């Protein structure tokens, strides 16, 4: 793990991170969420042209079992294999994972 | 805020 988890940093914050424009399409970190406690966040920066650069966040929700998911048809249980797994393959993310983000 | 769903 370690490269992308940046901790409890704010939504306001991972965007200023993530909006920087020589980052690729599918730069990431893994961070808490503000709004949910107990549950972290992917945030992903992506390029629609007309939007221009911008940042998907997605929640991570953890089960009592002790795994965590996005979806709940795909189930990891560890964030670390999370992050793999979506830099393999997008599966339903807006962008497969390509980079960790700067800093 | 908002939070992307996989669809």
């Amino acid at each position: 793990a370690e490269e992308w988890y940046f901790g409890k940093i704010t939504r306001r914050e991972s965007e200023r991170l993530l909006l920087n424009p020589e980052n690729p399409r599918g730069t990431f970190l893994v961070r808490e969420s503000e709004t949910t406690k107990g549950a972290y966040c992917l945030s992903v920066s992506d390029f629609d042209n007309a939007k221009g650069l911008n940042v998907k966040h997605y929640k991570i929700r953890k089960l009592d079992s002790g795994g965590f998911y996005i979806t709940s048809r795909t189930q990891f249980s560890s964030l670390q294999q999370l992050v793999a797994y979506y830099s393999k393959h997008a599966d339903g993310l807006c962008h497969r994972l390509t980079n960790v983000c700067p800093t | 805020p908002q939070y992307e769903e996989i669809p």
